[PDB]
RNA sequence: GUAAAUUUAACUGUUAGUCCAAAGAGGAACAGCUCUUUGGACACUAGGAAAAAACCUUGUAGAGAGAGUAAAAAAUUAUCCCAAACAUAUA
């Protein structure tokens, strides 16, 4: 019958060669996820619509942020063959609350302060 | 490294080559050298604008209308100037952005005439066997713009 | 639907924009019943707004009846003859002041189909295409397979 | 085409961010702007909004690893007040 | 006269780029068409369908006329574009 | 053919394009780099736990205080006595 | 990660269908045949597969004479055939 999926663990031993690959960086692990929904939830089953309602992915490609904990993980793994995530990289750090109306994200995953119009 | 000649070992395409870089720059700097005497002296006649004014893009002359499907916060007759100008050009010469144009460079104005609402447009849904039968009038706002002129200036 | 009403091409009165801007409408008509339920959105119109009105643009004459009749009703005549009737019966204070806006801030062209959204009166800088823009010319004019 | 927009750090849609949406579409003839665009104020709180929950989600879970490395030195000094004589 | 393309066939046209890279300028003169080009100036209803079906080179359908619900419906006083 | 046709012994099958199997590959490299950003978490389960629970509180009591808050809208003497003039007149 | 769940008062309505993937039973390891189960869709929108409720892509709804994308192109040597064509110009 079909039924959830239950990945086996050794999909996510990524390789020294995904590291040189991909922005790889295994120590000193990313902090969150910038998460994008690319496929529909109908003609899929309800627990991924369910999630899908959960993790903020209502619109598609509109992107949603969350941490990398192993809950969400654990979340994830299971929708994300509807999701597209990459790492918010911050080449300058988190901004102070006087310049945050004044901030925007570009497409290769950097949250940037300098947006002047 | 050789091929006897042979309908397909080369290419079909002709193959092209670049001109040298620094000759280019310099051919460039004397092309709009004269494009700029051009535009000091006042060569050109009538201009056309390729403009990006508040949905989509208008290609607006001097003298004529724009019709926009939404209010703008304007009194009537109360003159405008449209930033984003991505084309601009004359006669013989026209200057595309990358994508626009300074603030400097091209200079356009415009004038509100009227606001309006749209005629009386219909949304009609209806479903066979279902008794779905759903029926709505809709009037879009509209405002028309007139251009009143384009002047461009020598500043390359 | 589009087919079975008319329509037009987009239009100003006079070149409205070039020389100048004249407000289009001449004149407002304001017919109000002093003692009739209907009315009484307009009576306050004449009481608080219609005074604002008739300073804040001054080139409408405004002229208000008050009849002893049961029916309001708002005329509003363009200096191209156009006239534009508007019912008022049984509104309000907010929904007149935003009708005697738009009919003073709108011109008397009928509000029927627009088919262009520009009336571009010079089309063209550069010179209208024609088939024979980028073909070359050959020698004499030869047309093709010719001898002489 | 919008694949070499990508490669090139863009939007790949032009109406998304850039210069054309961002910059004001229209001043009075003077040069005083004019107030802006109720897209521009829908965007502006979105990312703000958006910045928001980076600086909440950031700082919770750092917050997170101290408190669980403050717990860790509190078993290990409760740990040593129990080996004397 | 630069040619990687041959601008040949119709007229040529210059391309450059302002000292910074923000703006492209493009130089394209009306080229005027030569005189030696040039050449001198040289000093009955069935049948009436087919002689304009091949003078015009349309078909013979077009030509016939149509009935009074076809031709009241057409618009007399149509709007003026321009 | 026996009848409706994209089914039976008899069936017809379906060719694969190119642009089919590209865009399958297409999706399935997307899947990829997705399991490698979820192959290094940040905190171990361990360190997690309970990090963001005052937060959860907090919302699950505002989520309370909005449902409990419900109750019949006031009711003023104004709106009664307003609705009086619907008879007004000049004279 | 979420904002919903349980309980109280209150009536109506449906109460089971068809097809697709999957595990099976009966039947000829036929049937657009009958019967259980986990999921999907349909009886709701739209685009694709020629036509096409059931396959693939997509949901919250209006105006636009703006843009980016999704799925998406057939290859080997018993009235009347049935898309016209095309081995190579930078995917």
């Amino acid at each position: 019958k079909f039924t959830r999926s239950r990945i086996p663990e050794k999909v996510f031993q990524a390789s020294p060669e995904d590291h040189e690959k991909y922005g790889g960086d295994p120590q000193n692990p990313h902090k969150l996820h910038i998460v994008t929904r690319i496929k529909s939830t109908r003609r899929r089953p309800y627990w991924e619509k369910d999630i899908i309602k959960m993790l903020g992915l209502e619109k598609a490609h509109t992107p949603q942020v969350h941490k990398n904990i192993p809950s969400v993980n654990a979340k994830l793994k299971v929708v994300k063959h509807l999701i597209r995530i990459k790492p918010l990289k911050l080449p300058q750090g988190l901004p102070a609350e006087e310049n945050m109306s004044n901030t925007c994200l570009k497409s290769t995953g950097e949250l940037v302060v300098q947006w002047h119009l | 490294g050789y091929v006897p000649k042979t309908s397909l070992s080369s290419p079909p395409w002709p193959e092209v080559v670049l001109p040298d870089p620094v000759e280019e720059t310099r051919h460039h700097a004397e092309v709009v050298k004269k494009v700029n005497e051009m535009i000091v002296t006042g060569q050109y006649g009538r201009l056309f604008a390729v403009v990006h004014f508040a949905s989509r893009q208008w290609k607006v002359t001097s003298e004529d209308l724009i019709l926009i499907g939404n209010e703008l916060d304007l009194a009537c007759g109360e003159r405008i100037r449209l930033e984003k100008v991505l084309l601009v050009g004359a006669d013989n010469f026209t200057l595309l952005g990358k994508p626009l144009l300074g603030k400097d460079l091209v200079r356009v104005e415009a004038t509100v005439i009227e606001k309006t609402e749209s005629w009386p447009r219909i949304i009609m849904r209806f479903r066979k066997r279902k008794n779905f039968k759903k029926k709505r009038i809709v009037t879009t706002p509209q405002t028309v713009l007139r251009i009143n002129s384009i002047e461009i200036a020598p500043c390359l | 639907t589009a087919r079975g009403t008319p329509s037009r091409f987009l239009a100003s009165v006079l070149h409205n924009g070039l020389g100048r801007y004249v407000q289009q409408l001449q004149r407002l008509s304001f017919s109000v019943s002093r003692d009739g339920a209907s009315s009484r959105g307009a009576r306050e119109f004449v009481e608080r707004e219609v005074i604002d009105f008739a300073r804040r643009n001054p080139g409408v004459v405004i002229y208000v009846n008050s009849r002893p009749c049961c029916v309001p009703r708002v005329v509003a005549e363009y200096l191209n003859g156009a006239v534009r009737e508007e019912s008022i019966h049984c509104k309000s204070v907010e929904e007149i002041s935003t009708l005697v806006q738009k009919l003073a801030d709108q011109s008397g062209l009928d509000v029927i189909r627009i088919r262009k959204p520009f009336h571009t009166d010079n089309p063209s800088i550069q010179g209208q295409w024609h088939p024979f823009t980028n073909k070359p010319t050959t020698f004499r004019g030869l047309r093709p397979r010719e001898v002489q | 085409g919008g694949q070499w927009r990508l490669q090139q750090g863009l939007a790949a849609n032009p109406s998304g961010y850039g210069p054309l949406t961002e910059l004001p579409d229209w001043s009075y003839a003077d040069g005083r702007p004019a107030p802006p665009m109720k897209g521009q104020l829908r965007r502006k709180a979105e990312r703000e909004t958006f910045a928001r929950r980076v600086v909440l989600l950031s700082q919770e879970m750092d917050a997170g690893l101290q408190a669980w490395q403050l717990r860790q030195q509190k078993l290990q000094e409760e740990q040593r007040k129990q080996e004397n004589a | 006269t630069y040619s990687p393309l041959p601008d040949d066939y119709n007229c040529n046209v210059e391309l450059a780029l302002t000292s910074d890279g923000r703006t492209i300028v493009c130089y394209h003169p009306s080229v005027d068409i030569p005189y030696e080009h040039t050449k001198p100036i040289p000093r009955e209803e069935g049948p009436m369908i087919e002689q304009l079906s091949k003078m015009f080179f349309t078909t013979k359908h077009r030509w016939y006329p149509h009935g009074r619900y076809h031709r009241c419906r057409k618009n007399l006083n149509p709007p003026k574009d321009r | 053919i026996p009848g409706r046709q994209w089914i039976g012994k008899h069936r017809r099958p379906r060719f694969v394009s190119l642009r089919a199997k590209q865009n399958m590959i297409r999706r399935l490299e997307i899947e990829a780099e997705n399991h490698y950003w979820l192959s290094m978490p940040y905190m171990t389960r361990e360190q997690e736990r309970g990090h963001a629970a005052v937060r959860r509180r907090e919302a699950f009591e505002a989520i309370k205080a909005a449902a409990t808050s419900k109750f019949p809208p006031h009711r003023f003497i104004a709106d009664q006595l307003d609705h009086l003039n619907v008879t007004k007149k000049w004279s």
